[PDB]
């Protein structure tokens, strides 16, 4: 009974995720994504001004 | 003789507890090996953990 839950803790040290860094990176990437969409829209608008030349 | 048989049983259970306690195919208690050397640096210098036979 000692060895079973000891090995369970041992696999838990190896497989389990670090939830705090995962949350930090999750909202970090989410805030980055909207700025990426804004950069996409601006890059699409950059060619639009060629019409003013003619 | 009864106390001697108790001594034999506890002595055998000591080996049964020592040999079977091993994580991932290796142990620091059974004495099968002198040391384990886990990583400590990006260079690869190991954190030596000397085995203590039980």
């Amino acid at each position: 009974g000692k060895l079973q839950d000891s090995l369970d803790a041992g696999v838990g040290n190896l497989v389990d995720a670090d939830l705090a860094k995962e949350s930090a990176k999750l909202q970090s990437l989410q805030t980055k994504q909207q700025l990426g969409v804004q950069a996409l829209s601006i890059a699409n608008q950059t060619p639009q001004t060629i019409l003013s030349l003619f | 003789n009864a106390l001697k048989a108790d001594f034999e049983s506890l002595r055998d259970q000591l080996q049964k507890a020592a040999t079977n306690a091993k994580f991932n195919g290796v142990s620091l208690a059974d004495g099968s090996t002198t040391k384990l050397s886990f990583l400590a640096n990006e260079d690869g210098s190991n954190f030596t953990v000397t085995a203590q036979t039980l």
